[PDB]
RNA sequence: CGGUCCGGCCGGGAACUCAAAGGAGACUGCCAGUGAUAAACUGGAGGAAGGUGGGGAUGACGUCAAGUCAUCAUGGCCCUUACGACCAGGGCUACACACGUGCUACAAUGGCGCAUACAAAGAGAAGCGACCUCGCGAGAGCAAGCGGACCUCAUAAAGUGCGUCGUAGUCCGGAUUGGAGUCUGCAACUCGACUCCAUGAAGUCGGAAUCGCUAGUAAUCGUGGAUCAGAAUGCCACGGUG
């Protein structure tokens, strides 16, 4: 049928290399690749007081931005899966695959 | 004034994080306290193995620990004795399985961490803090430091009212972000208190 | 115009001029209007005596003016010879809802004093 | 925060998992259901004998290293204090000072 | 071929897209009266259509996302002139003078910590 | 005030309760429940209900049911 | 304004007929951000007035204008402990400005129905000069003449 | 463009809106005036942007023995069958007053009823919870989708159209209290939030004095979040008109 990969990451120089890896191995082991999609980052912001005691104005301002890849592979060829499953990737890239 | 934590506000523009993992708001709370836990244990088990740096990455089920050391004889041992028993209590502790590596650091006296620890240690034998301070000046600029800056706070030497002095030789642009500023803490637990270590290693721009 | 409760509501529209009775509030008016069949929007003139006393006979039906005052000082003193903390309250002129006392509580005390 | 307030909240912890989690619930779910039982049912009752810890509503959240119960983070299990220390030492992953 | 151009303003994004004949507007598949119900936001679309003439010269297919009311019919009024220099290119002089070739930049300003809004402090208190 | 779904009572209290009336009228029911709602079972009886320090004695009537334990148990003493 | 030396916005016509002045006008009117609201009063008291006074809506605005328009004012200074009240000249653009902000002000301090047959019976006072609006001007001028040696 | 249940809904199209990675662009660079031919300023051209274009982060040596031993850490001191520890009930919510910060008002630039156009940014599995059904309602039962540009919270409100009230302590304003309830939670008396019915305080624009804000700002109008079983007029954040 089609094997959707999504990919998050907290840095997006890592996403986007992490991504180039599974395109280029499947459009390389004979497959037809929709995508790199870049889907809407997730920006979780966090407010703390920076005194640890009184000083309500005094404050920092963090966030955490959540990079979302979606890479679509329309031929599930045999050389095309073995490839992807033994592919090392980033540690910090959490993986989902969706049949 | 209050100055801004010179890593912090460089993490993503020239420095890296100790932490590389990604998790879930599930999951998240609970591997920064296994990270916490882990970098104490190993802190307080090679504290006289002159551990600069922790790195902590998380791929899928398993924990991968880079101790960034001085000396990695000592934290290695006897053909893998030391690392052996290590990674057996930080497989029990993380949970999933565990996996050490440790990066050697080559000149120390160029490393923020290893150079407040060791101003700390030193305080702790009894030495003169402008002796330890100016110290750490001079072998840090001899060794290629485009500059360096040495901070020591409270009861200095043992004196009853607290003093804050420091030691800067060469450049240390605090405000270029572009700036590769290497910044650590230690404290010194005296007979009369504890002693703040502040220092700052400016090791060029880009 | 006389309904009820003594009171002599004004020539005013429908809806409004029956909220002049104490018991019947923007609910009650619009639910008496509507099972007596007289519209909201119209005026004492035109409604003749045929169409007040059938509102007379609708709003008989709820506890009104001094029937309905009695039926709240009965409630009020029933709680105050009770000795709860709800009619301790009530015989002390302070908020009984739990509001604070500290700082504004005015409409229960009443104007200060030095 | 003390020792024995930390000791108290590990208790409200291992008690809420072994009443209100397999037990309590049964016996709450039970005490709603309007087709069954509507007078004679006692599981309002037999739920006031289980130990009072077990409530989930009366655990409080604490810092997990301080035991700090205020200025407390879910994304974190820290106080806005030790949230910082960590987030400045890059131990925070994909966490740094943000400005838009 | 359709002559196209995107026009925005604040958080509203609107493309306008150009075909002789008629002085039909079309906005959302709605007509002009039906969508905007105040005059003044009429009359700044209308606005590109003065000093470039037309009165039955060319119709416009437009579709607008986002904002409010002058933010979308701001945004129109930009999209309509980048549509116009897409047919002619010599209408930019005309189109400059006016002051609707400028993309209006003002954005809503971020709320501060310690101030009430966005510069708004919160009153201050002596003794 | 409450979901009509059950009026609450202590069960500690509910058996003191029960043990009060077959064997008769005794000495003030000392308790601390004043979260429980006053049943008519309870009309006659004397419930000495704690207020933080003391057991204030409560002699129960009919007009004081539905109403908790703790409303007749002043818990602030200001003069 | 101690070291930057600024200009003047310029704002967009009066989209009925447009005039810059009544763009002016409907903003000094304009509360709470409300522009449609605003332009609702200036227009219904607009037309109010000039079919009560004999059409020409342009020209029945500018003499009630003419009138409220003042030539001096006093400007506060402390030279030595003391509080001298020195009559300047008002520029042209502000002569408008303060003019149209009394229309405003008198009107809002008015007991009538609405703030258009407020606005309204206040434009029709200011072209008679016999209102509240010309008595700010009236004011402003006994204040002048008076302090006339300090200029 | 082909097909219509007239819904991008389905083949499709990669144009556009948008999403997010990389890149270009603005430097007094050009022209003119002023200015010691300098720095610079002013005006103009081109340009989406013009003189640090807008906003943020960034806070030097130091000052106030300024704040925090109650986040944590720690020298010294003090308690150690008690200053430790467990539990139930109470208190932190008291109320002659005074001050500081806020919310809501005193109304027709407004109240109410019906109809109706246009956002942005967030949150979510011990969760957000549709549709359907029951209740005037808060809610309840049943039960999809969704770890989410897909599903859900969630109808943006100002505004606009029509009708009504007609300067009245009022169809303004909602305090206070009475009656009945809903939900969360072992448990809502002290001391929760919300609903229904009734009640309808003060207040008709605030003395002396005093505060914020220079532009998408003030003013006003809604929206979301953190904490959180539940408990926002506070705080943090978001756009609309302006
Ligand atoms: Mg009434
Ligand atoms: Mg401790
Ligand atoms: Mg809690
Ligand atoms: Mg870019
Ligand atoms: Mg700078
Ligand atoms: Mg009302
Ligand atoms: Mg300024």
């Amino acid at each position: 049928q089609r094997i959707r990969i999504r990919l998050k990451a907290f840095d997006h120089r890592l996403i986007d290399q992490a991504t180039a890896e599974i395109v280029e191995t499947a459009k390389r082991t004979g497959a037809q690749v929709r995508g790199p999609i870049p889907l809407p980052t997730r920006k979780e912001r966090f407010t703390v007081l920076i005194s640890p005691h009184v000083n309500k104005d005094a404050r920092d301002q963090y966030e955490i931005r959540t990079h979302l890849r979606l890479v679509d592979i329309v031929e599930p060829t045999e050389k095309t899966v073995d490839a992807l499953m033994r592919l090392d990737l980033a540690a910090g890239v959490d993986v989902q695959i969706s049949l | 004034g209050q100055k801004v934590h010179p890593n912090g506000i460089r993490l993503g523009i020239v420095k890296p994080w100790n932490s590389t993992w990604f998790a879930n708001t599930k999951e998240f709370a609970d591997n920064l306290d296994s990270d916490f836990k882990v970098r104490q244990y190993l802190t307080k088990e090679l504290a006289k193995a002159s551990v600069s740096r922790i790195v902590i990455e998380r791929p899928a089920k398993s924990i991968r620990v880079t101790i960034h050391t001085a000396r990695p004889g000592i934290v290695i041992g006897k053909k893998g004795e030391d690392v052996e028993k290590l990674r057996k209590v930080v497989a029990d502790i993380a949970g999933v399985p565990a996996q050490i590596n440790i990066a050697e650091v080559r000149k120390p006296e160029l490393d923020a961490k290893l150079v407040a620890d060791s101003i700390t240690s030193q305080l702790e034998r009894r030495v003169m803090f402008r002796r330890a301070m100016k110290r750490a000046v001079q072998n840090a600029m001899r060794l290629g430091a485009k500059g360096i800056k040495v901070e020591v706070s409270g009861r200095l030497g043992g004196a009853e009212i607290a003093r804050t002095e420091w030691y800067r030789e060469g450049r240390v642009p605090l405000h270029t972000l572009r700036a590769d500023i290497d910044y650590n803490t230690s404290e010194a637990h005296t007979t009369y208190g504890v002693i703040g270590v502040k220092v700052w290693i400016f090791k060029g721009e880009i | 115009a006389r309904i009820a409760g003594i009171n002599i509501p004004d020539h005013k529209h429908a809806v409004i001029a029956l909220t002049s009775i104490y018991g019947v509030g923007k609910t009650r008016s619009k639910a008496i209007l509507a099972a007596a069949g007289i519209a909201e929007d119209v005026k004492i003139s035109e409604l003749s005596e045929g169409q007040i006393d059938t509102l007379r006979d609708e709003v008989a039906k709820f506890v009104v003016e001094g029937d309905l005052r009695r039926e709240i000082s009965m409630s009020i003193k029933r709680l105050m010879d009770l000795g709860c903390y709800r009619g301790l309250r009530h015989r002390r002129g302070l908020p009984v809802r739990g509001q604070r006392t500290k700082t504004n509580a005015r409409t229960r005390k009443g104007p200060r004093k030095p | 925060a003390k020792q024995s307030m930390k000791a108290r909240e590990v208790k409200r912890v291992a008690l809420a998992d072994k009443y209100f989690a397999k037990r309590a619930e049964l016996k709450a779910i039970i005490s709603d259901v309007n087709a069954s039982d509507e007078d004679r049912w006692n599981a309002v009752l037999k739920l006031q004998t289980l130990p009072r810890d077990s409530s989930p509503s009366r655990q409080r959240n604490r810092c997990r290293q301080t035991g700090r119960p205020h200025g407390f983070l879910r994304k974190f299990g820290l106080s806005r204090i030790k949230v910082r220390e960590a987030a400045m030492r890059g131990e925070i992953p994909g966490l740094k000072k943000a400005s838009w | 071929n359709q002559y196209y151009g995107t026009g925005r303003r604040k958080s509203s994004a609107a493309r306008v897209f150009i075909k002789p004949g008629n002085g039909k507007i079309v906005i959302n598949q709605r007509s002009l009266e039906q969508y905007f119900g105040r005059e003044t936001a009429r009359m700044v679309v209308r606005q590109p259509l003065e000093l470039v003439d037309m009165v039955e010269k060319l119709d416009l297919y437009i579709t607008v996302k986002g904002g409010g009311i002058s933010g979308q019919a701001g945004a129109i009024r930009h999209g309509i002139t980048r549509a116009l220099m897409e047919y002619d290119e010599s209408l930019r002089s005309e189109l400059r003078k006016a002051g609707f070739v400028t993309r209006d930049a003002r954005q809503v300003e971020r709320k501060k910590v310690g101030l009430r809004k966005a510069r708004r402090r919160p009153q201050f208190s002596k003794r | 005030r409450s979901l009509k779904k059950g009026p609450f009572i202590d069960l500690h209290l509910l058996k003191k309760v029960e043990k009060a009336v077959e064997s008769g009228d005794k000495k003030p029911l000392r308790t601390w429940s004043r979260r429980s709602t006053i049943f008519p079972n309870m009309i006659g009886l004397t419930i000495a209900v704690h207020n933080g320090r003391q057991h204030v004695p409560v002699f129960v009537t009919d007009e004081m049911v539905g109403h908790k334990l703790g409303e007749f148990a002043p818990t602030r003493t200001y003069r | 304004p101690r070291r930057r030396v600024i200009g003047q916005r310029k704002i967009l016509p009066d989209p009925k007929f447009g005039s810059e002045l009544l763009a002016k006008f409907v903003n000094i009117l304009m509360v709470d951000g409300k522009k449609s609201t605003a332009e609702s009063i200036v227009y219904s008291a607009l037309e109010t007035l000039a079919q009560r006074s004999g059409k020409s809506e342009l020209e029945a605005f500018e003499v009630a204008l003419e009138n409220v328009r003042p030539t001096v004012e006093v400007k506060s200074r402390r030279v030595g402990g003391s509080t001298y009240q020195v009559p300047v000249e008002v520029r042209p653009v502000r002569r408008n400005a303060l003019a149209m902000r009394w229309i405003v002000e008198a009107a809002r301090k008015r007991g009538d129905k609405s703030m258009a047959l407020r606005l309204a019976n206040e434009l029709s006072d200011a072209a008679e000069n016999k209102g509240t609006a010309v008595k700010k001007r009236e004011d402003v001028h006994r204040m002048a003449e008076a302090n006339k040696a300090f200029a």
